[PDB]
């Protein structure tokens, strides 16, 4: 997995060479940055519910067509909100393992990758998720370094979906 | 690899859950500790060649047979080799203090290694002693007191001491 | 690899004679049913990406433990690797519909397969499910009698249900 | 083995994809080959004996030396005539091969791999082939397509042996 | 690979020891017979296609069911395989001769032999008929007394007849 | 291992090929020499001690230092002259086996690989082993080719050295 720390002992293992004062210097910085993402990790771990419930709404109200029109793929039915509020639990889920391993890694490796594939065979709209994440983007009450770091990997979602 | 951080995400992924509050104040401790960590990096790093060549001295003057006519030292070529292995396994070893997880050690140095050696003629048990000499060399240049700002490092001593016996286990 | 053809000149060589009246009629047979197996590949391969789809939905309703955190399909890199897998045995499977001789289905798809994923830890009973899956949808999509020419096509279909039965019987 | 099927197969193999319109037209191009060559096959077939040991003589009858002349590569001795009567029909089975198959493929794998240095080896001399080969090109009584197709794998083995 | 002194350098080394007069002796003594085993290299080298061809035809027609449609040899590629394996062992005994000692034989072409014809279902019993066929074949030109000055050869005869025998062993 | 004759294999051997002409006379020439360096060897061999023993003092003479500078890579300790006399003898041995094998294979192999770490490890001087070696180029007592060739050896032995 990706992380500032995997990256630096990558780079010097690939060389055969023990690490460099750079990488030290590097996870230094990574330590330090790390004191705020822990805390918007946290944060946004307390208050998941409220986000992901909400994340949801905001989604059937700039999206109807998605509260009874027939198809699995919709949220239709009750299974289809299910399956739906699961996704976005997914996504919040994935963004505090991102403040938590210092990068983007835990997104890529279980989320991203695949991405478009696993929306294009079970015909989900991108968009769907992409308003979930402005919701939170602008829910999570963060402020300072904290909501800083979140809206950053928060972009970063939006990117990957677009 | 993993490094601290990212194993506690995917053991938390594992259950499709958030971080408890136990793990999050395990990781938020690590981090407050990062300075004695990044020491004790720097000083095995630093020192590296001087642990090599004491735990090579310390190791044939204990197995004598090694260095002997036929044995697996003997040669300027084998005992290159031997010398290189050793420094191998240090570095891999440093990599996993860095990150505070010993998945590269294993994946990258530890897996196979055992029969690799056994499929050589290579001693496993002597490449052992070889490593807990480094061990022993390492841990004493890293929490020496001398030139650093005085603190509690028991606690990373042992995980570092874990390492090499990890190790030391895999080719015993 | 071989295609109806080959595989009754290759079992003529190995006895060094002339292919037999009953061998002459078998291949003489295919080919005046020639256009019906062009129709089962055609038709099989248009609908390729529905076939899997419908399959893999149908398999993890059936099985909602693959899809739950931890299980082989969580993760979209994993999902897709699934989806993948299931677009490669249907690539051979059409592969060998066209050929009348299930080689290159064997050679380069089904030989080694139960042990690749006996170690990734990926269940060989339910690949056998999303195979058994897409049988069914392709075998109700190649007999479909809507814009085609009406003729008895039952034949073809059982050659390629063994194809699919025979792809699922070596993960199950 | 090659045949037009197999090799439109590898093609869409090796680019991991499924089978295009082009190969299909390629595979009904062969079917409609099939009909001449099948019955080209089966009459050749049919005119086994008569064609080998007609193809043996027609090169008796213009290498006689190879008749009494001492070595045990020539068709002095009885067994020398056996095994050349035993490789004539090697080459005739061989080219109703390529008709069944619709190519090539079956003459190349079983015979035509290593054919130069088997008769380099054995001290066989090419022309004797040959001289079966003129005398069954111009002996099988075929018409149209069906003589039309197996000519040309005849030629094919003319070639080959050059 | 090792050569005659070769072998006894390493065998010495082992023992960490300077060479004994009986090794002295000994190495100094095939030195003094050197040109004899030029001239069996020399012999053997020249006629290899004829001793591979004479030894081919001897096998086949004691072993009539190797040239029969669907035996090992059948077709020109199987036989262009064998013909070319027989020429492979040949070349690689010379560079045992050559050498005065078997190891480039092993190493480089009969280790693991046995095995890969069983993996194709070639008889190795029969290859090692082959093998004996060539090893007369080329012992009678090397060792034939027209044009050369007479001389005892017969040491060296007994090092090639091991040599070949060592190789029909390996596949028997 | 390398030696004129295994060179000689291993050229043909990476073309699939016989033996060459030339090659066979490479193998000559190295019978030709065989005879003056193989007694160079013996002589060598039977002037162990006193070469070698005459090989240790020659350094003490000229880096007494090492006669009692505590340090346990040095001679100031009985074992440390016991390690030195060891390696002395290592390097007559090995110049031995390259006249007995014909070339610097043995002493590449044995000695040579390896051997600037092994210095640089254990702290030993370069300059040491040279001393002795120049000690056994004139003490020797060998003349004609049978000293040409171990002087050849020796002098191989300085470069790897320096
Ligand atoms: C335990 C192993 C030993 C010990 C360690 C100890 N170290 C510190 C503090 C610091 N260490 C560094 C070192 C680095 N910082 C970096 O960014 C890098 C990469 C280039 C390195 C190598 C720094 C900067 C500090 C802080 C400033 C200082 O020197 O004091 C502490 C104090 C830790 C703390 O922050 O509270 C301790 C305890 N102390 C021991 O007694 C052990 C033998
Ligand atoms: C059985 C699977 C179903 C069925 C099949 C059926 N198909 C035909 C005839 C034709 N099929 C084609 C298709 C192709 N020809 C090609 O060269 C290619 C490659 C580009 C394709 C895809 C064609 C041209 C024909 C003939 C003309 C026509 O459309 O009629 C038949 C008739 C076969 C015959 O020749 O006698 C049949 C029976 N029919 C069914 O009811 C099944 C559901
Ligand atoms: C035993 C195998 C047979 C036999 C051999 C025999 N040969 C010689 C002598 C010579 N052989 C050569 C050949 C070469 N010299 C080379 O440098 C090369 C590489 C290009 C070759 C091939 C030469 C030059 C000689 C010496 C001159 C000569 O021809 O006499 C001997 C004599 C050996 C000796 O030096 O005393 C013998 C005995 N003799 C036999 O009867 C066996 C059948
Ligand atoms: C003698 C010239 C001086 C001297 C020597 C000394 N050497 C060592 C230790 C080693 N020497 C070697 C050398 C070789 N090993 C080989 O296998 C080969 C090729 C066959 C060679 C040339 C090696 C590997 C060692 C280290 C391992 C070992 O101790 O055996 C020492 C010991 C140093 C120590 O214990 O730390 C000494 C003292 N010292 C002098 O002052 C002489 C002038
Ligand atoms: C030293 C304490 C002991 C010793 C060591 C010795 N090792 C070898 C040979 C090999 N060692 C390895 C190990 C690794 N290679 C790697 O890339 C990594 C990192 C993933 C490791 C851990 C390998 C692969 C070899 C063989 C290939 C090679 O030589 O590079 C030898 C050589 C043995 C020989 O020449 O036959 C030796 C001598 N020997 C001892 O006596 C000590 C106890
Ligand atoms: C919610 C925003 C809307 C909605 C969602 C919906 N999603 C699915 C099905 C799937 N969703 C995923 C997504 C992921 N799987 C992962 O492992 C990860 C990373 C941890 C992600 C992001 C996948 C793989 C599926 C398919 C497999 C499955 O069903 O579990 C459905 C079901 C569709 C169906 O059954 O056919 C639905 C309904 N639908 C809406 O209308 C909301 C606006
Ligand atoms: C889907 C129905 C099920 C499922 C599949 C799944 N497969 C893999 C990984 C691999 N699959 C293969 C198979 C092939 N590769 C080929 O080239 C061919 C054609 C010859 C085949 C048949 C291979 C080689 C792998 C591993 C390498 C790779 O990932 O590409 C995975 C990944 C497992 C992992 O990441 O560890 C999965 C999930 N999983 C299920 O739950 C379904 C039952
Ligand atoms: C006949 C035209 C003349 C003739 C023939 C003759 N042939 C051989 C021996 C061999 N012929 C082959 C040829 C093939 N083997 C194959 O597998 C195939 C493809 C299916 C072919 C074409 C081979 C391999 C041999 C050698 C092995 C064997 O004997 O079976 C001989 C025997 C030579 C000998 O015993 O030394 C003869 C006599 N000879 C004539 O004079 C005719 C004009
Ligand atoms: C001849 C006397 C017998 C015989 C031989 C036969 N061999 C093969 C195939 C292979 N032989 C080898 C052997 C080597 N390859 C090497 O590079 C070396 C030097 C290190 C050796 C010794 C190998 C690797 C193969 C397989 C790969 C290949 O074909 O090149 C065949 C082919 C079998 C087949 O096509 O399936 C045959 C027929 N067969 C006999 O009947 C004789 C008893």
């Amino acid at each position: 997995m990706k992380t500032p720390i995997t990256e630096a002992i990558a780079a010097a293992d690939t060389q055969g060479r023990f690490l460099s004062n750079t990488e030290l210097q590097a996870v230094d910085g990574r330590f330090k940055r790390a004191v705020a993402s822990m805390e918007a990790a946290r944060a946004l771990t307390n208050n998941a519910q409220s986000l992901i419930d909400g994340a949801a709404q905001a989604v059937y109200q700039k999206f109807p067509y998605t509260t009874t029109m027939q198809g699995s793929q919709y949220a239709s039915t009750p299974e289809g909100k299910a399956k739906c509020a699961r996704d976005i639990g997914y996504y919040l889920r994935m963004i505090t393992y991102c403040l938590v391993a210092g990068g983007t890694g835990p997104m890529d490796e279980y989320l991203i990758a695949g991405l478009s594939e696993i929306n294009s065979t079970f015909d989900l709209s991108p968009s769907w998720y992409i308003e979930a994440l402005k919701y939170i983007k602008a829910n999570h009450g963060l402020t300072g370094q904290a909501a800083v770091e979140a809206n950053a990997y928060i972009d970063y979602a939006i990117n990957a979906l677009s | 690899m993993l490094d601290a951080f990212a194993k506690v995400v995917a053991q938390a992924d594992a259950r499709g859950e958030f971080l408890t509050n136990a793990q999050f104040d395990a990781l938020s401790n690590l981090v407050k500790e990062g300075n004695k960590r990044l020491d004790a990096v720097n000083r095995i790093t630093s020192n590296a060649s001087t642990i090599v060549a004491n735990a090579a001295r310390a190791l044939f003057a204990e197995q004598p047979q090694l260095i002997q006519p036929g044995g697996n030292a003997y040669t300027n070529r084998r005992m290159a080799a031997c010398l290189r292995d050793m420094e191998i396994i240090l570095r891999y070893v440093t990599y996993a203090i860095l990150a505070g997880d010993s998945s590269v050690l294993d994946d990258r140095c530890l897996n196979g290694l055992r029969e690799t050696y056994q499929a050589l003629g290579t001693p496993g048990s002597s490449v052992a002693v070889a490593i807990q000499k480094m061990k022993d060399a390492a841990i004493a240049i890293a929490n020496d007191p001398n030139g650093i700002t005085p603190g509690d490092c028991s606690a990373l001593m042992s995980e570092i001491a874990g390492y090499f016996d990890r190790a030391a286990a895999a080719v015993a």
